[PDB]
């Protein structure tokens, strides 16, 4: 029993485990493939822990699957990246990287080096890319109906297309709220300044961006004022009660007059402080921490409304809504420091649970979309369509650039190199038009979701992209019908379908350069 | 196969199988609940895992309680509590009319049809119902009749007759007694009291409020007449010093010496309180009350005490907010300044013992905002049917006030829903008309189980019912006791409008997105 | 190459004795044999 | 929400172990990936180069060997596609004795082109209607092709230039050797009537030297010794009997009677001298060997050694049979001397050992008989096993050279020109059907590119090349083998052919198992016992 | 009420009853209705051993559905019985059950009793009855007719070509009846396999095919005008009944009775030769014997010796 690696150590290796890796690939293609389109239909996922999860984006599909063959943990990592780094385009970067895997396995069995597919592969993205580019059609920031017609278009596809014409505008508004600026720098901090937040129970077209932020909190006190005109918001860090300290202190007492005394001091230095507090005339305060029953009263007693412990995002939020700025002394609480900009203050009632409100801002940098539905995962399903709005309205004014969809951009890519290849002479051109073929697979996949023939369909539009000057001309999906996008007012964001290729082909060549498996050891 | 292959130990049902299953648990479902709609339903005896007794016939505590643990069943389950935690009533009729959406759907589908143009004529259906909704509710003055009215019509669906016409009576008043010029209704300022006590038909209404605590100190009198209120935050307990304190001493002397300074805080703190009861009233046996929301040591219980003075400690929260808008005193965090305008006053507060507890009764106030509702019963399954019959009733007035008009009921709006549907469809172009068909079939499942409920047949009523209907426009719905076509605003059987739009919008949108699903899945197991 | 061959049927269980170890045993069986019946 | 269930209906009433496979994703898509796996773990062992692969039975016992029917049979498959597959390759190997890898690889690589048509868009029925299309008009294109008809099929030096090439096969460097010897047991036993058997070429199996010291008699050899004491007759006349070699006997039980002392004296001394007289009696008409099927007595073993009677045994119906052929001679069921119509005659008969096998010999002089025996030499088992398996194929081919003597070009000559032809008809026909039609062009590519696959050359590199000189017209080029670099050769002028028959059944029965196997949307299986 | 009296009994109530029912015949007839017609779709099915079989038969694949459902084993020995005596029209059979099965169940969750619709389904059965009389066609069945049913029938089994090969055969066969008021008997149209050549190949052969061939080595393969002897009789050694047995003394009667134990067959295979002779033998015109019972090799050979080939162990039929 003389074993030079481990018991549990399994070698695989040669042309087979290519294969495997290519079908691995291919199998997540497999899941999400009737989810891409404006017809796409819903899928639901059963959590480990309990709940449910009814989505359509790839996402938020490949989350809940768990998978033991590495490249399909490749094919979740490319997943998650698309969704972190752009927001959309998911569903069609899976399919891309799965498509060209399977297209370039006809080549891996030809015994051809997989290092000289991985160099076409690398020209074709180059190419692919450029000609992307050059067909952008810019756009114009200012232009609200256009912004409107791009966040339409990026939403169509998805659950929340029934009240597009409101979520749409929803997105919008947060997206140019949210929007800041500040020594030269910025920002359109949509993760931390841009809370959406979903209460179960209501209407859909009820929902709305407000113009400042609602949390689930309510007054310490039931005589503190739950209706306030034009308050002075006021946020702390610190507590205002009486604290042990740090250092052991271990006060020795043998007076009469030392117990009493020492209470006495506790309160008079929470009165300190209350006072100090209330010396700039506030109206509302905000602290992270607790209120001791003394500190609410003396806030009370000059009347004030106080918010006990609030989450320190919340807080940031109100104070970024407010113009206000997070304390922790209120020994050294300006007058700079006190939130003006705040038009209303209310506690309100939903359901059976007290929010606060701090709508109507004078400019506000941080919002909250009171989400209002019928149930959790509906509402879930919703915060993930307006996600998606966000990510492309951000991308669009980041990025002033545009591209037809609806499989236009990627016919017109693909025939553009496949005229460039058509003149370079050499062995490496077959890959390459492999590439140009394998983005065929985005309207081929969409005529397969409405209900066409996609053979015949598919080819009529090759044979009118063949002519010039129809780039633009790709297939409608609602009817499956060769359509113009430019009367049909579809356009996605260069930055989306720019990095869909990119990745696409990046984890293509990870998975292509791979041909030995080790697995079992610590 | 497809992910079957990548996870060995995974669950996959596939497009036609995922109808089927969807469908399927709907159908098992509305089966379920539809045997408790209407007020001839019959009631459901729950038992958890200790052995407990529930009886029941809301849709969500039988939904919540019932044994079942399908994907769908959840979904439907969650629809239905979101929809009682906002409306408060019409949970059962939502998981019927999910049923039926759904039974309708698999009828269309199974002829080969795709489900998208079946939820497309479920949007124009939805839209058009909705026109119908505004332009047929009545709107009027919520005066007690109406109010009384619709209470009746929920709680006597809730329970039996003679109680619920108790429990309506004591809601209207209740409900009446908080209602302000604004519109807030805050239901907070409501107890609901619970008492395993004589008959369940002893339940009623309390001006002032009943707390389930009691004078600790033997000696302390157990009825004052009229009495100053004082509710307080403050804490009358011992409490140490924060910073780590120790005494230190070196003769007996020096010890009794420590304890009185010890107490002489707590011993001031409540010296306050016995002076400003003394230069407020004391004479005529004018009863004083001090409620704090803290502790109370028993030294300074016996210290008031000594004084004829009534302590209650260890009060709820809430009940410093429903004291200060009862009594009309106001809450005190420290005793800095004492004032006569801090006590609130109460024409009778005394002290009831029950079993083993003790119940404090404060009423004859002389213009109460927050009441009481004390429910007796013979145990505990009656006592907790009442208190969710009395939530159902005190939501449904609430929004009756919230919004000034009510709907007809009886399941009259949903046969002229259904008829204005069946007209309106030749007007929606191409086959997803017949999905708007539907949804009209659909609405029929309400009135269809009220006769089914009553022990008439479903086609001769239902025929009966839109026959007058179709004749006169008239607002006419099922009758159940004789099964006859009653119009609804004549007999009073009101319902909110608030409820059926919430239904009209939650079941459509949750039956759209129920079949648009084209794969269920379990993976996510390593 | 990592892959341990099997060329023997029940290779796992036989025992070998090669070289002059073989033979020490064998000469040291015979001397004990011979021990035995020497008395 | 933590558990799915099944979808009532037919999924909710299966049995435990029973799958059920729906859809065109889910079964035609997994039969095609199957029969691509069956398809090429059989690949690498096609043409001159193919690689000989070591198959353990589920006995332990060892097969090496390229043939691919024999390795397919001695490997369980338990995939149904696989298994049409199997079936179709072993009755192209009954019907016509070659083609079986042929199969495999067409069959292979219809299916892979039909499930790229299947993804473009193409329907079943399409690709299914065209598939038949374009083999009926393969079939009719094909006797357009033939060259090189065989002309005589009795001459030695024709008829092993026309088997080498069906031999190259298999042991690609010991070929004209093979081919001689097969072509020399042919020929003896062509019956110039045209009814040529192969059952009366027999292959005998001895230890030994090498190949090299095989050879061929126009006779028998049987494993097996004499009973008697005498060997080697020079010039015999052999009878055959059916009957053991013993006074016959009754069917229904006989027990012998004795009432008197004289009964039993002479019992013994009269069966002794009937037996004498019975043996005499068969050894007075000058026959010198008695083969018998069955037990020899102890009393008849002496008569024989006492006339000077050579005794071999047999213990095979079928070697029986075959003996009387060879010799001309009958079994009768009693021991009746036989008529002189009815006596066997042979040139000689031997008791010899070459390998520590005494053998027994019935060897012809004069080139005469209707049966020969290959007794074949070598070092292990194994490699007399796949050297007889390539006789079996040899003497296949000359039988199925017999009728329909038109010759085909190899070396992948045959198999682009059809491709080229059937591509072309593709791309003068209309319809939606043509696509499958141009798939055909690509499965007779995978013919050649194996042969190249097996020889280290570069397959796109030498498809160009064929497709290249065949836009000339010379449809007679293929493949060149050992050339350290992909090129083209003639292969008329190089004798590398193949019948035209067996071309024509193995394409016709590759295209009906993929057919067949394209048709099924819908499995069953049912708890594998 | 018998889980009461049998702790493990399965009981399935009215309702639940119904339920089951219904989901069972909609389970067959989901799975049966894509094969109906000549659009349909061929099945695979896999047994233990591991045996192919391509189907679309509607009682073939009900039986090899791996199915244990009550309601389905009786739908599927009703589709059994109606293929028994009809012939066909197995597949529409379970569809018609599950589509009648549908539509009661849709009438009756409505809140109606099943008696009703059955009543209905009566009155129903009637009209159509009194309707299908009324619409048939009757004319004379010749060749173009019975092509045109046959090429329906085989069209919906198999595909174009073979279809219509087939049709063609099967008429030629089911058209050589006897008297018109004679019924047809199917036993003499019998079906012969051959793992052969290609399947257009299949045809009709006027005569006979059997399995069984001439076991002995020098029986002519092939005779031109050949005489029929079909018997019943053994050729065989059969035994004497009550246990015989043969007592001698030596050697010598030893060969004469085993001489007298074959005389009985010799002289019934006599009776043969002497037929044989009698009749014709001249100008090679062959004598066939085809035989039900065994036949001994002794009487193969004098029969074969005579020019003779004789066939053993035939069917009944
Ligand atoms: N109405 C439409 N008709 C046809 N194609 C559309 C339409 N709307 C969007 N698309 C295309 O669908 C793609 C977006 O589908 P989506 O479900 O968002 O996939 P992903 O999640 O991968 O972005 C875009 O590439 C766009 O070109
Ligand atoms: N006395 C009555 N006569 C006729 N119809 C009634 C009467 N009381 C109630 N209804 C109707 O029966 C239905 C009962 O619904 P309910 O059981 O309250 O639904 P949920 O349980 O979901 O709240 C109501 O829609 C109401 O219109
Ligand atoms: N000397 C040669 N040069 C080139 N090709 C050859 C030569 N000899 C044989 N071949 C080709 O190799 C192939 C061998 O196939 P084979 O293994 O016999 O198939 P199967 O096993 O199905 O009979 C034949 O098609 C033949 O054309
Ligand atoms: N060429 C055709 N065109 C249209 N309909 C046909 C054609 N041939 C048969 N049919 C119809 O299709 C049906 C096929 O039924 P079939 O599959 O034979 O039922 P079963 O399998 O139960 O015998 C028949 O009812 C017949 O009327
Ligand atoms: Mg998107
Ligand atoms: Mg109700
Ligand atoms: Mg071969
Ligand atoms: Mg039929």
């Amino acid at each position: 029993p003389v074993l030079v690696l481990s018991q549990n150590t399994k070698r695989e290796s040669g042309r087979k485990v290519q294969s495997g890796n290519i079908n691995a690939a291919k199998t997540i293609a497999d899941i999400i493939r009737t989810c891409l389109g404006p017809k796409s239909m819903m899928k639901m996922l059963l959590d480990p822990m309990g709940g449910i999860v009814m989505t359509n984006d790839g996402n938020a599909i490949l989350r809940e699957i768990q998978v033991q063959h590495p490249a399909a943990k490749s094919m979740i990592e490319i997943s998650r990246t698309q969704d972190e780094e752009v927001g959309d385009g998911t569903t069609s970067v899976i399919i891309l990287a799965g498509e060209m895997l399977s297209v370039a396995e006809h080549f891996l069995e030809q015994q051809m080096h997989p290092t000289v597919v991985i160099s076409a592969y690398r020209k074709a993205l180059d190419d692919m890319i450029s000609t992307l580019k050059k067909i952008s059609i810019p756009v114009d920031i200012s232009d609200s109906d256009m912004m409107l017609n791009i966040i339409n278009s990026s939403i169509t596809t998805k659950a929340i297309s029934r009240w597009s014409s409101l979520a749409c505008n929803i997105a919008l508004d947060a997206v140019k709220m949210v929007q800041f600026e500040e020594n030269g720098r910025k920002e359109i901090d949509i993760k931390k300044y841009a809370r959406v937040e979903k209460i179960p129970g209501g209407i859909i077209e009820d929902s709305c961006v407000l113009r400042g932020v609602m949390i689930n909190k309510d007054v310490t006190h039931p005589r503190m004022r739950r209706y306030i005109k034009n308050p002075r918001i006021v946020l702390l860090d610190s507590s205002l009660e009486y604290k042990k300290g740090e250092s052991q202190t271990d006060i020795e007492i043998t007076r009469e007059e030392d117990f009493t005394r020492i209470l006495q001091m506790e309160e008079e230095y929470i009165q300190q402080l209350c006072e100090d507090i209330i010396q700039l005339k506030p109206d509302v305060v905000i602290t992270e921490k607790g209120i001791s029953d003394l500190a609410q009263h003396y806030l009370m007693r000059a009347n004030i409304t106080a918010i006990r412990r609030v989450r320190k995002t919340d807080n940031n939020r109100i104070a970024r809504a407010c113009g206000a700025r997070i304390v922790s002394r209120p020994e050294e609480l300006r007058e700079d420091d006190v939130g003006t900009g705040a038009g209303l203050l209310e506690i309100k009632k939903i359901g059976d649970e007290y929010f606060t409100f701090i709508t109507d801002c004078k400019d506000p940098k941080a919002c909250t979309i009171l989400l209002r539905g019928a149930s959790k995962e509906i509402l879930s399903e919703v915060e993930r369509n307006l996600q998606d709005a966000m990510q492309v309205c951000r991308n669009v004014l980041l990025d002033p650039q545009l591209v037809p969809g609806g499989g236009a951009s990627e016919m017109a890519v693909a025939h553009a190199l496949t005229e460039k290849s058509k003149a370079m002479t050499g062995v490496e051109q077959w890959p390459y038009r492999a590439v140009a073929q394998a983005l065929e697979v985005i309207p081929r996949t969409l005529i397969q979701n409405c209900g066409a023939s996609t053979i015949r369909l598919l080819t009529s539009l090759r044979a009118k992209h063949t002519q010039e000057n129809c780039e633009t001309w790709g297939v409608n999906g609602e009817t499956g019908t060769l359509v113009d996008m430019k009367e049909l007012g579809i356009w996605e964001p260069l930055a989306v379908k720019l990095q869909t290729y990119k990745t696409a082909v990046e984890t293509a060549v990870l998975l292509l350069r791979i041909d030995d498996i080790v697995s079992g050891h610590k | 196969a497809a992910v079957k292959t990548l996870n060995p130990k995974a669950e996959v049902a596939r497009a036609q199988a995922a109808l089927a299953v969807n469908i399927s648990a709907a159908r098992g479902l509305q089966d379920v609940l539809r045997t408790n709609l209407g007020p001839k339903g019959t009631m459901k005896m729950l038992v958890s895992g200790a052995g407990d007794i529930k009886l029941t016939k809301d849709g969500n505590v039988l939904l919540h309680e019932m044994q079942i643990q399908h994907p769908t069943a959840s979904l439907i389950a969650k629809v239905a509590t979101a929809q009682d935690d906002i409306t408060g009533d019409g949970t059962t009729s939502n998981v019927l009319i999910i049923g039926e959406l759904l039974k309708q759907a698999d009828l269309y589908i199974s002829e080969g049809l795709h489900p998208r143009i079946i939820t497309e004529g479920f949007e124009a259906a939805k839209e058009k119902a909705l026109q119908f909704l505004e332009e047929v509710k009545v709107s009027r003055e919520m005066d007690r009749e109406t109010l009384i009215d619709v209470a009746r019509t929920s709680l006597r669906t809730k329970v039996h007759a003679e109680l619920a016409d108790v429990l309506t009576e004591a809601v209207v008043d209740s409900i009446l007694a908080i209602k302000k010029q604004d519109e807030p209704i805050d239901l907070f300022m409501i107890e609901i009291m619970e008492m395993k006590h004589k008959s369940e038909t002893d339940t009623s209404l309390i001006r002032g409020l009943v707390l389930d605590h009691g004078a600790r100190h033997p000696d302390m009198k157990k009825r004052v007449e009229d009495a100053y209120i004082l509710t307080c935050n403050v804490s009358l307990e011992y409490e140490k010093t924060e910073v780590n304190s120790g005494f230190f001493y070196k003769s007996a002397e020096e010890r009794e010496k420590l304890v009185k300074a010890e107490r002489k805080f707590i011993e001031d703190r409540v010296k306050k309180i016995i002076e400003l009861k003394r230069k407020v009233c004391g004479d005529s046996d004018k009863g004083f009350v001090v409620i704090n929301q803290k502790g109370i040591d028993p030294f300074s219980l016996d210290a008031l005490s000594k004084e004829g003075i009534v302590a209650l400690r260890r009060a709820k929260r809430r009940n410093m907010e429903r004291l200060t808008l009862a009594c009309g005193g106001v809450a005190l965090n420290s005793f800095d300044d004492l004032s006569p305008d801090c006590l609130g006053h109460a024409g009778l507060v005394y002290e009831y013992t029950l079993g083993e507890e003790k119940f404090t009764f404060i009423e004859k106030c002389n213009n109460p905002r927050s009441v009481t509702l004390l429910i007796k019963g013979p145990n505990k399954h009656t006592l907790t049917q009442i208190k969710d019959a009395v939530r159902d009733g005190l939501r449904a007035v609430k929004n009756a006030i919230d919004d000034g008009c009510v709907v007809p009921g009886a399941g009259a709006v949903e046969v002229a829903m259904a008829e204005a549907l069946i007209k309106h469809k030749p007007s929606v172009k191409g086959r997803a008309q017949l999905g708007v068909q539907a949804f009209a079939d659909a609405l029929l499942i309400i009135p269809k189980v009220l006769a089914q409920n009553s022990g008439f047949d479903l086609q001769e009523t239902l025929v009966k019912i839109q026959a007058e209907h179709s004749e006169s426009g008239q607002l006419v719905g099922v009758d159940l006791n004789t099964g006859e076509p009653m119009v609804a605003a004549e007999v009073g059987v009101w319902d909110n409008y608030c409820v059926k739009k919430q239904l009209l919008h939650s079941c459509t949108v949750i039956a759209t997105n129920i079949l648009l699903v084209d794969e269920i899945m379990r993976a996510g197991m390593s | 190459y990592g892959r341990p061959f099997l060329i023997i049927k029940d290779q796992d269980r036989k025992s070998r004795l090669m070289g002059l170890e073989a033979l020490k045993s064998h000469i040291m069986a015979a001397k004990a044999v011979a021990n035995t019946m020497r008395t | 929400a933590l558990h799915v269930p099944k979808a009532p209906g037919f999924a909710q009433m299966l049995k435990e172990g029973a799958k059920h496979f729906s859809g065109l994703e889910e079964a035609v898509y997994r039969n095609i990936q199957a029969c691509k796996e069956l398809a090429q773990t059989t690949r690498t062992a096609y043409g001159p180069n193919g690689m000989n692969k070591m198959v353990i039975n589920h006995l332990e016992k060892l097969f090496v060997t390229n043939d691919a029917a024999t390795i397919l049979r001695e490997l369980e498959v338990q995939h149904p596609a696989a298994k049409m597959i199997v079936m179709a390759s072993h009755m192209q190997e009954q019907e016509v004795g070659d083609g079986t890898n042929f199969v495999l690889v067409f069959a292979g690589a219809l299916l892979e082109l039909a499930e790229e048509l299947l993804r473009i868009g193409l329907s079943v029925s399409e690709v299914i209607e065209g598939y038949e299309i374009a083999c009926r008009k393969a079939h009719e294109i094909l006797p357009n092709l033939v060259c090189c008809s065989a002309k005589n099929l009795r001459d030695i030096d024709e008829v092993s230039s026309l088997l080498r090439t069906s031999i190259m096969s298999k042991q690609y460097g010991n070929e004209v050797f093979l081919a001689k010897l097969i072509a020399q047991a042919c020929v003896s036993i062509f019956p110039d009537s045209g009814h040529f058997n192969v059952d009366n070429i027999r292959v005998c199996k001895i230890l030994g030297s090498g190949i090299s010291s095989s050879s061929v008699l126009h006779g028998m050899v049987f494993k097996k010794e004499t009973e008697g004491d005498v060997t080697s007759v020079k010039d015999a006349k052999i009878a055959v009997y059916s009957c053991p070699f013993d006074g016959m006997i009754t069917e229904t039980k006989g027990t012998v009677l004795i009432k008197t002392a004289e009964e039993l004296m002479n019992f013994s001394k009269g069966e002794e001298n009937l037996m004498d007289a019975q043996v005499k009696a068969i050894a007075d008409t000058g026959a010198n060997v008695v083969v018998t099927g069955g037990k020899v007595a102890d009393m008849a073993l002496h008569y024989a050694n006492k006339y000077n009677i050579m005794l071999v045994r047999l213990n095979s119906k079928w070697d029986l049979r075959r003996l009387c052929k060879t010799v001309g001679a009958t079994a009768l069921p009693r021991l009746t001397p036989p008529v002189l119509e009815e006596m066997g005659h042979c040139d000689s008969v031997y008791l010899s050992e070459v390998g520590d096998t005494q053998v027994v010999v019935f060897k012809h002089e004069k080139e005469d008989g209707a049966i020969s025996t290959i007794v074949l030499r070598g070092s292990t088992d194994n490699l007399m096993d796949d050297i007889e398996r390539a006789v079996d194929d040899g003497v296949n081919t000359f039988k199925v050279l017999t009728r329909d003597k038109r010759l085909v070009p190899g070396g992948g000559a045959t198999e682009i020109e059809l491709a080229k032809q059937i591509t072309s008809y593709g791309e003068t026909c209309p319809g939606l059907e043509q696509y499958a039609i141009k798939k055909f062009a690509e499965a007779f590519e995978a013919i050649p590119r194996a042969l190249a696959e097996n020889s280290g050359v570069k397959a796109n590199e030498v498809i160009s090349k064929l497709y290249a000189v065949h836009q000339e017209g010379n449809k007679n080029v293929g493949l060149d083998i050992e050339a350290e670099v992909p090129a083209v050769k003639d292969m008329l002028e190089a004798g590398i052919l193949d019948t035209y028959l067996g071309k024509y059944w193995a394409i016709k029965l590759a295209t009906n198992a993929a057919v067949t196997v394209l048709r099924v949307d819908q499995i069953i299986m049912a708890k594998p016992a």
